[PDB]
């Protein structure tokens, strides 16, 4: 029959467990194991700052309980 | 504390519910706040507002990703520019002339007329969802939102005179140009030849001749010896091609092109007109339409329709 | 430690509808398939908010068209 398709932006909330000295590459990999999103298709945002793929949590002053927002680059 | 329910958004697709105090101005609680064109950053909320929708600059990362997956920009000053210019384009008029949505002249919008009319004639599919849902509206006779995005993607201000050759370069980088590939070949009498193959935005744009028919035959450029080279089109795979050149008297012939643009005016102060090859040459000047049998005029850009071509030059 | 990242991923789902069903009926087709309730559902097609009392045809929603779903977030 008909084949209508809807574009979505589903929202969720996950809880990572990390040591405040890991790298965003290490944090990106925890997302992969926990949800399945590859690190290459992973874009992270924290207070306006695009999370660099080699910087560590501390170089961005990440707290305990502070929440980051994850998007994926257009692919 | 007197409050009301109102929605903040960045894309007018995902609305965020907000409760606002009727003492402090919008700009105190939300930051810069625009309501469908109007800058309401320094004004207090009124009782009539409950149930409306406001546009706000992205302040929280939840909004940055929302406004990045719809406008495809990282620039903090995009919604500031999109909303600053959409207040004006909403006051313009978009006459439907010759089955096409044009723009009635105001604030030196000459180039946006030819640009918008050319887009309805060539095959373009935009990658940003903002352009995706605003071009759709533009083809239905209402392009208020569409011309605002172009005024932001090109970083031009309402009133700032603009160039069609350059204005279409920004839309093309935000368009589905992936299966477009152009292979040029250059031949010097003493060096032999070199083949260049370029794909994407540069496979539909060229500056140096308006006659596509010439591009197959060749155009002459300086060589690395001190002598003359000859550059010609070998292969072209693209739904269309843009040929552009400095304004000059060029003669357009029926069924030879798809549409063109004319620059009748002086250097750094001018006016654009649009010529399209329907059954007979139509000259679309925004809200005025005049047909003619032939068109000899100061044409600067010519658009040709293509599917796939392979040169016959052995 | 105990860090949480919010995920807002894009998806594309394919509903089966008839070209006479209502936006109330289409909104409910999202509900069974994804779980977003119709009250928290905002749908847009060709720059136009789909009103909750119009049929697909009132928008020329032909077989193959792409709709956009937005969400009325709360807090
Ligand atoms: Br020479
Ligand atoms: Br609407
Ligand atoms: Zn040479």
């Amino acid at each position: 029959k008909m084949q209508i398709s809807v574009k979505t932006l589903m929202r969720k909330r996950i809880t990572l467990e990390v040591e405040p000295s890991d790298t965003i590459e290490n944090v990106k990999a925890k997302i992969q194991d926990k949800e399945g999103i590859p690190p290459d298709q992973q874009r992270l945002i924290f207070s306006g700052m695009l999370l660099e793929d080699g910087r560590t949590l501390s170089d961005y002053n990440i707290q305990k309980g502070s929440t980051l927002t994850l998007g994926l680059i257009l692919r | 504390v007197r409050t009301i329910k109102v929605f903040t958004t960045v894309d007018n697709i995902n609305l965020h519910t907000q409760v606002v105090d009727m003492s402090m101005t919008y700009g105190q609680q939300f930051g810069p706040t625009y309501l469908d064109g109007a800058d309401v950053t320094k004004i207090k909320p009124h009782n009539s507002h409950e149930g409306k929708t406001f546009y706000v600059l992205p302040n929280d990362d939840t909004l940055r990703v929302e406004a990045f997956e719809y406008y495809h920009t990282t620039d903090p000053s995009f919604l500031g520019r999109y909303m600053s210019a959409l207040n004006h384009t909403k006051k313009w008029k978009y006459p439907q002339v010759n089955g096409l949505t044009s723009i009635k002249w105001a604030d030196n919008n000459c180039y946006l007329a030819t640009a918008l009319l050319t887009l309805q004639q060539i095959e373009l599919k935009f990658n940003p969802p903002a352009l995706q849902d605003a071009y759709y509206r533009a083809r239905a006779g209402e392009a208020a939102n569409f011309c605002a995005l172009i005024l932001a993607y090109c970083n031009k201000t309402v009133g700032e005179l603009g160039d069609v050759r350059e204005t279409m370069s920004y839309l093309f980088q935000h368009a589905n140009l992936d299966s477009c590939k152009r292979v040029l070949n250059v031949v010097c009498k003493t060096c032999g030849q070199q083949q260049t193959t370029l794909k994407g935005v540069e496979a539909v744009m060229y500056m140096g001749t308006l006659s596509y028919e010439q591009f197959k035959k060749g155009v002459q450029i300086p060589c690395t010896c001190g002598k003359q080279a000859t550059k010609y089109l070998v292969q072209q795979e693209s739904p269309f091609v843009m040929m552009s050149a400095p304004p000059a008297q060029y003669e357009l012939k029926h069924g030879t092109f798809t549409c063109a643009s004319e620059y009748t005016g002086n250097y750094q102060c001018g006016h654009y007109k649009h010529i399209t090859s329907k059954e007979t040459l139509y000259c679309i000047d925004g809200a005025l339409l005049t047909k003619s049998s032939e068109y000899k005029g100061p044409i600067t850009d010519v658009f040709y329709k293509e599917n796939s071509y392979t040169t016959t030059i052995k």
